[PDB]
C-alpha cells in the first residue's frame, strides 16, 4: 500500500500601523487610534513596521 | 424636583396554521442602551419575550 | 425563557444583591494600576477586594449546603 | 448610585471623622516647599504628617480585623 | 413570638450574655474616629474589639458542634 | 499563541500601568554608577527605587489573593 | 512615556518650588572660587550652601516617610 | 490503534485542549528562572504561571469525579 | 541505573544544575574573607554571594512543596 | 427559505442636572438634591451636563 502527501505554501506580510497622542495647552487632549487613556506630555507617536 | 414620563409599546405576532392542526410561535429579543461616559465602557439591556 | 433551577435562584440573589461591586472592583484596580502608590487608592482598593472575597465565599458555601439537603431527600425515594 | 458594604462603612467613618486633614497636609507641604528653611512651617508640617500617618494605619488595621472575623464565620456554614 | 429552635436558644444565650458590648464597640469607634491619635482612646478600643472577636468565634463554633450532634442522631432513625 | 489566564490578565495590568518605570530604573542606575557623589542623581534614584519596590509588592499580593478566591470555589464541587 | 508616580510628584514639588537655587549655588561657587578671601562672596556663599543642605534633607526625609506609609497599607492586603 | 476514549476522557480532553500552551510555558519559565533565580522579572512571571497550572489540574480532577458518581448511581438501579 | 529519581527529585536537581558553581564560590569567598575580616573588597563580595545563596535555597524549597500539594490533591480522588 | 430582519432606532438626550452641598460659617449645612448628604466641608455645587 502506497501513501503520498505533498504540500506547498507561500506567505507575505508587509506594512505599518500608526498611533499616538498630543496634549495642547494641557487643556485639550487629542489621541490617534488609542484604546486607552494617555499620559499628557503628548507629542508621542509610534509606527509599527512589519515585513 | 418635578418629573414626568410617557411610554408606548405595540407588538404584533403573526402565525400561519392549517385547520384543526395545533401550532406554536415563540420568540424573545434583547435591546441594549449605551451608558454615559463611553471610556467607562458598559451597557444595559433587557429581554422581551412572548409565546 | 431559558430554564433556571432553585440553586440558580439562590445564587442569583447574591448577584442582584451586590449591585455594582463587580464593576467597582475592576475600575478601582485600573485606577490603582495607573499610580501604584497613592494612599487613597490603596485604602479604597483594600476595601473593595475584601468585600469581593467575602461575597464569593458566602455564595458558594450556601449553594453547597442546599445541594446536600436535596440529595438527602432524593435518596429516600428508593 | 453607590454601593457600600460594611467594611466600606467602617472605612468611611474615619474619612468623615477627619474633616479636612487630607487637604491640610497638601497645602502645608505646598507652602513649605516654597521656603523649606522656615521653622514655623517645618513645625506645622511635622505635626500634620504624623496625624496623617496614624490615621492611615488605624484605618487599615481595623478593616483587616473585621475581614478576619467574617471569613471565620462563613467557614462554619459548610 | 416567632418560632425559635434549640440552636436559636443556644445562639441567643451569648447575645443576652454580653448585654451591652454590641453597642459599646460602636460608640468606641465613633469616639476614636474623632481624634485617632489619642492613646487613651486607642487603649480602650483595642480591648472592646478583642472582646468582640472572641465573642463571635465562640458563638459560631458552639452552634456547629450541636448541629453535628443532632445530625448524627437523626442518621440512625433508618 | 500567547495563551493567558485570568491571573495573567491581572498581572499584565500593572506592567502596562507602569508605562516605563522598568527602563527608567535601569537607566537612572546606569548613570548614577558613573558618578556616585552627585546628589541630583542620588535623589532621582531614591524615588525610582521606591516606586519599583512598591509596584512589585502590590502586584504579587494581588495575584496571591485571587488564587485563594479561586481555590476556595473549586474545593466545593464535591 | 515620561511616567511619574506619586513620590515623584512629591519630590518634584520641591524641585519646582525652589525656583533657581540649584543654579544660584553653582554661580556663587565659581565667583567665590575665582577670588577667595572676599567677605562679600563668603557671606553670600554661606547662606546659599546652608539652605541648600536643608532643602535636600527635607526632600529625602519626606519621601521615605511616605514610602513606609504605603508599604504598611500594602501589607494588609493579604 | 488510536486510543479508545470514553466520556470521561472527553471531559479531561476539554481541559487539555483548553490550555493550549500552558503545559510547556510552565517548563520554560522554570528553566530560565532556575538559570537566574534572583531576577524579579522572572519571579513575577513564574508565580503566575505556576498558580494557573495548579488551578487547572485541580478543577480537572474534581470534575471527573462528579461524573463518575452520577454514572455509578444510575447503574446501581439496573438490578 | 543511576539512583532512582522521581519528578520532585528531577525538579530540585534543576536548580543545582542551574547555579553551576555557586555552592563552591560561597565557601571560597567565605575562606578568603575569614583570612582577613577587615577588608572591604572581601566584605562587598561575600555580601552578594551569601544573598544569592539564600534566595536560591529558599525558592527551591517552596517550589518543591507546591508540586507536592498538586499531586496529593489528585491522588485523593482515586478512591 | 428567505429570512429577513430590519431595525431602526433614534436616541436623544439633552440638558443638565444640579446637586451639591455647602458649609456656611460653622453655622449651617445646606444641601440640594443629595439623597443622603455627603456634607462636604467648605463649598462647591456641581452641574453635570450631557448632550
Amino acid at each position: 500500500l502506497w501513501i503520498v502527501d505533498l504540500n506547498k505554501s507561500d506567505l507575505e506580510r508587509l506594512g505599518t500601523s500608526w498611533s499616538g497622542s498630543i496634549t495642547i495647552g494641557d487643556k485639550l487632549g487629542v489621541s490617534l487610534n488609542q484604546s486607552s487613556i494617555s499620559t499628557l506630555d503628548g507629542s508621542r507617536f509610534i509606527a509599527a513596521v512589519n515585513a | 424636583l418635578e418629573e414626568k414620563k410617557q411610554a408606548t409599546v405595540v407588538s404584533r405576532p403573526v402565525l400561519l396554521t392549517q385547520e384543526n392542526v395545533p401550532a406554536i410561535f415563540d420568540n424573545n429579543r434583547t435591546f441594549y442602551t449605551k451608558l454615559i461616559g463611553e471610556r467607562n465602557v458598559a451597557l444595559e439591556h433587557v429581554t422581551y419575550g412572548t409565546m | 425563557t431559558p430554564w433556571s433551577g432553585y440553586l440558580d435562584d439562590v445564587s442569583a440573589k447574591f448577584d442582584t444583591g451586590v449591585d455594582n461591586l463587580q464593576t467597582q472592583v475592576t475600575e478601582a484596580l485600573d485606577k490603582l494600576a495607573a499610580k501604584p502608590s497613592d494612599p487613597a487608592l490603596l485604602a479604597a482598593y483594600q476595601s473593595k477586594l475584601s468585600e469581593y472575597n467575602l461575597y464569593r465565599n458566602a455564595q458558594s458555601n450556601t449553594v453547597k449546603v442546599f445541594k446536600d439537603i436535596d440529595a438527602a431527600i432524593i435518596q429516600n425515594f428508593r
